[PDB]
């Protein structure tokens, strides 16, 4: 039985993403870290056989067979390295892997000039369709959902690209009657 | 390296779903796994070489065959909504403890196929306030009401798939008991958005029914299909 540290990890575009793992057979001969991009299956990212550190790129992995704990740390997390992270353990050549619970690591955009704005955008291809874009809000403001059974908030999104500075961000909301203000009594933490 | 097919699938309770994996490597072990939230992977069964499939951790409602050492096929004789999942195939050897993975099959099992419907894709054009005040322009694509959530969203600026400045919801929102929602933001330069010649298109690819499936309904069949909302750069 192998378990992993957070089910869920979101970090801005610069953090150290730190996932952990836990096997049971202290003697397990090997521990593997597999990455799972959206649209791929697990590709193998990195291996530990011995008790210590193993840097590889901006990765380090540390094992403790007298602590049963393997951990993978990503330094300078990138949009690009957001994926599912499976911690398998090959306790022997002749055994198959025993897989982990997983970890959905995701790299939020990092907003260095917090300039929050509730904008509202409009459906060109007509109707009375509009929605709200809550953009450029700090790396701290949390996001549950809305006030009724006729509204939707969506949490902070997830970047996909290695390079630029205009890497879009924001929550978005929409309602199901034209009555509700695009800046309603928001069920979340807000900051001007 | 390894391939599976179908890559998506809708089934009705009671289905001859057979997923089929092929490793054009030379591996002698072949594995079928499934990934449901809370598990990374659970193995259902595996073949140690052409000939005998053996068993696994979850063999219940699943059988398999290894007619070739380059083809290992999983069958769900009678479907059930518990088999709704994502299915990964692997091919392995004794060269290493490292294994090689197929891209995925998304299988959803429903009681009524009439519920499978393509999304409504809407592209919301940038804000006046946004352009003027922040010199940037976010368009927002939003797809509502689709079932199931076998989709992929992609932006397409002037005929080229784009990734820079695109950020998209990780998972799909259950809008209702069927309709799923998904949103995505494309930010670009106001000077770029004002160019009347730059064409932004948001495309949702949706994977509904296989044409081998029956659809006696008053409406069109929800086959696999792209559905886009487009908009061009305006000036004011």
């Amino acid at each position: 039985k192998v378990q992993q540290s957070p089910e869920s990890l979101i970090v801005p575009e610069g953090a150290m993403s730190s996932l952990n793992c836990t096997f049971s057979n202290s003697a397990s001969q090997s521990i593997w870290w597999y990455q799972q991009h959206p649209g791929k299956g697990p590709e193998a990212l990195i291996s530990i056989f011995s008790n210590g550190n193993k840097k590889e790129g901006r990765l380090t992995v540390y094992l403790n067979r007298a602590s049963l704990h393997v951990s993978l740390h990503i330094r300078d997390s990138q949009p690009s390295d957001s994926a599912v992270y499976l911690c398998a353990v090959s306790k022997g050549s002749n055994y198959q892997l025993i897989w982990g619970s997983g970890t959905k690591l995701i790299i939020k955009p990092d907003i260095q000039n917090p300039e929050p704005a509730v904008y509202q955008l409009k459906d060109p291809r007509s109707q009375d369709s509009t929605l709200c874009l809550f953009t450029d809000f700090d790396s701290q403001i949390n996001v549950p959902k809305t006030m009724e059974s006729g509204t939707f908030i969506t949490d902070k999104c997830v970047l996909d690209m290695k390079a630029m500075d205009s890497k879009s961000n924001g929550a978005i909301a929409w309602s199901n009657q034209t009555s509700f203000t695009c800046q309603d009594i928001f069920k979340e933490t807000n900051a001007t | 390296a390894v391939t599976q097919s179908p890559r998506n699938k809708v089934a009705v309770t009671g289905g001859k779903v057979t997923l089929s994996c092929n490793q054009t490597n030379n591996h002698n072990n072949m594995y079928w796994y499934r990934q449901d939230t809370g598990h990374g992977l659970r193995l259902i069964h595996y073949s140690y070489g052409a000939g005998s499939t053996e068993k696994g951790d979850i063999p219940d409602g699943y059988k398999a065959s290894r007619p070739s050492q380059e083809n290992f096929s999983l069958i769900l004789e009678l479907a059930t909504p518990s088999q709704t999942s994502v299915y990964f195939c692997a091919s392995g050897d004794m060269g290493a403890a490292e294994v090689f993975f197929g891209k995925g099959t998304r299988l959803t099992v429903v009681e009524d196929l009439r519920n499978v419907t393509p999304p409504k894709v809407s592209l919301f054009e940038p804000s006046k306030a946004e352009i003027a005040n922040k010199q940037k322009a976010t368009l927002v694509c939003l797809a509502r009401g689709f079932f199931p959530d076998h989709v992929e969203l992609s932006w397409w600026v002037n005929g080229k798939e784009v990734h820079s400045g695109v950020c998209t919801d990780p998972q799909a929102y259950k809008e209702s008991n069927y309709s799923y929602a998904l949103s995505s933001r494309l930010r670009v330069s106001a000077t770029f958005w004002h160019n009347p010649r730059n064409h932004f298109r948001c495309q949702v690819q949706f994977h509904g029914l296989s044409e081998e499936d029956k659809w006696p309904e008053g409406s069109p069949k929800p086959v696999t299909q792209n559905i886009s909302a487009e908009a061009w750069g305006r000036a004011d």
